[PDB]
């Protein structure tokens, strides 16, 4: 399970293009998996300048606190403050209602550099 | 030579947690890292937690017991030189909570302290009326790290613990993660006279013994600053107001008063420590600077001093109620404590 048309990233992200040109992003089903049960989602400030590889969120899990890493540079436009209510959406639905936060590409030359879906599970069977 | 040991001789919570993680982010990508230090007077927070209804604000502010909330996520705990902090660093994949709590164990063990590791973060021990608490763990990690710290209380005061871990009464609606609470008891009944540099030597062999090598013990000068890099930047973070209180996740708070002329109460939206909209129902025959303050006092910071200074800032509007906002503010300035 890793849905085919998404790009994926190392610390584990999964990139939606958003017809409107924006990006929504979230955790891969995988990633949810070893973090566990999520209690609070720590979103970033809405409409704050971000980097790629930078931490943008934390995610806290009966487990532990977890960094999560924006994938691609850009401005951060929207939020799901749906999880700062039900942050077991991140385990149910990672790809769907589970989504962190959307964004703007600045520099879109980082995308050239990332990896698609068969390229993810390659990586899966090692790290 | 991978492993690391660091020694804080500094108490200050907010000096701690910055070389915590300093050491932490600057970590080499091979090591395993052993933090010995704990915190005079202190309650410590995770990520997510609510101050104002996680602890009692109010009593800490009148015996400067410091707030300090970590990078961590979990619950609320107390410190004093009573309470030893143990915090385990190292690097991915390798990183493993369970590695660092058995040598935890191991340490009690050698010490003659036998305890069983309960729930995913506590740390129990057997007794005639009952368990026991005597430990408290939380846990972050990263891309590549991961460290895990928690307390072990030797001889700390639970009368104090117990006080300002239990909040005042206020009407609070929050968003973020609520503290649970066990029953604690102290080292101390089973191993009398334990001191923390005891505890210290048993952690620090145990750890030893795993990894099957040693190191001087690096001491951390509390009178100075550290070399580590990046550090006046993190300390002067972990001191601030808008990380302690500020971190807040969005919550309401609902404050009333009866005052000879009449009853007021007040309803805070808060969001990163400021009142994002407030609103007054009031039965006062002079609803007029009441009915302004609450427009007037949006933005503001949720704290006494910039509470009670839009007030008066508000007499210099409404002279004829000079006496009643003179009350209010006193009133407000406290109930927000
Ligand atoms: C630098 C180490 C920070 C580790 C903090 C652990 C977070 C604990 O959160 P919980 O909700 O699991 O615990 C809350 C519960 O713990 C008891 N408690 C207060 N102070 C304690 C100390 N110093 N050690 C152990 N346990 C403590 C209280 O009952 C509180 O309600």
């Amino acid at each position: 399970n890793v849905p085919a048309e998404l790009k994926y990233s190392k610390e584990h992200e999964w990139l939606r293009k958003e017809a409107d040109g924006t990006y929504t992003v979230g955790i891969t089903e995988h990633a949810q998996e070893l973090l566990g049960d999520m209690v609070f989602v720590d979103l970033p400030e809405v409409g704050a300048t971000v980097s790629a590889g930078d931490d943008c969120a934390v995610a806290e899990s009966v487990k532990a606190a977890s960094d999560i890493y924006a994938p691609v540079s850009g401005e951060i436009v929207a939020v799901n403050d749906a999880l700062s209510d039900s942050p077991e959406l991140v385990n149910s639905e990672p790809y769907a209602g589970g989504w962190i936060f959307k964004i703007k590409a600045s520099d879109e030359s980082e995308l050239e550099s990332l990896l698609d879906a068969t390229a993810y599970e390659a990586l899966l069977e090692d790290e | 030579s991978t492993l690391r040991l660091l020694i804080s001789d500094s108490y200050d919570p907010w000096f701690n947690l910055a070389v915590e993680e300093c050491i932490f982010r600057q970590m080499p990508a091979t090591q395993r890292v052993l933090f010995l230090w704990r915190n005079a007077d202190t309650v410590v927070i995770g990520r997510a937690q609510n101050p104002w209804k996680e602890c009692n604000t109010r009593r800490m502010e009148e015996d400067n017991v410091r707030l300090a909330r970590r990078s961590s996520g979990g619950g609320a705990v107390f410190h004093d030189l009573g309470n030893t902090c143990f915090t385990f660093m190292a690097g991915k994949p390798e990183y493993d909570k369970t590695i660092s709590t058995s040598i935890v164990l191991n340490a009690l063990n050698a010490l003659g302290v036998s305890a069983e590791a309960s729930g995913r973060n506590d740390l129990v021990v057997k007794t005639v009326e009952g368990d026991r608490k005597v430990s408290g763990s939380a846990y972050r990690e990263t891309k590549d790290r991961g460290f895990h710290h928690g307390t072990l209380l030797l001889n700390a005061d639970l009368s104090r613990l117990a006080n300002y871990l239990n909040p005042d009464k206020k009407k609070l609606a929050a968003k973020g993660i609520t503290s649970v609470r066990s029953r604690v008891t102290n080292l101390t009944e089973l191993l009398p006279g334990i001191t923390h540099e005891q505890v210290c030597e048993a952690i620090t062999e145990a750890f030893f013994a795993h990894y099957g090598e040693r190191v001087e013990a690096e001491i951390i000068s509390p009178n100075k600053t550290p070399d580590l890099p990046n550090f006046a930047e993190t300390f002067a973070r972990q001191s601030s107001w808008e990380w302690n209180f500020g971190q807040a996740p969005a919550f309401s708070h609902l404050l009333d008063e009866r005052f000879t002329w009449g009853g007021v109460e007040l309803h805070f939206d808060v969001e990163k420590g400021h009142i994002t909209r407030a609103q007054v129902f009031t039965d006062s025959l002079n609803p007029a600077p009441l009915e302004a303050l609450a427009g007037r006092l949006q933005g503001c910071l949720y704290r006494a001093d910039m509470l009670q200074q839009e007030c008066e800032a508000l007499l210099v509007d409404f002279p004829e109620q000079e006496k009643e906002l003179r009350e209010l503010s006193a009133w407000m300035a406290g109930a927000v404590r």
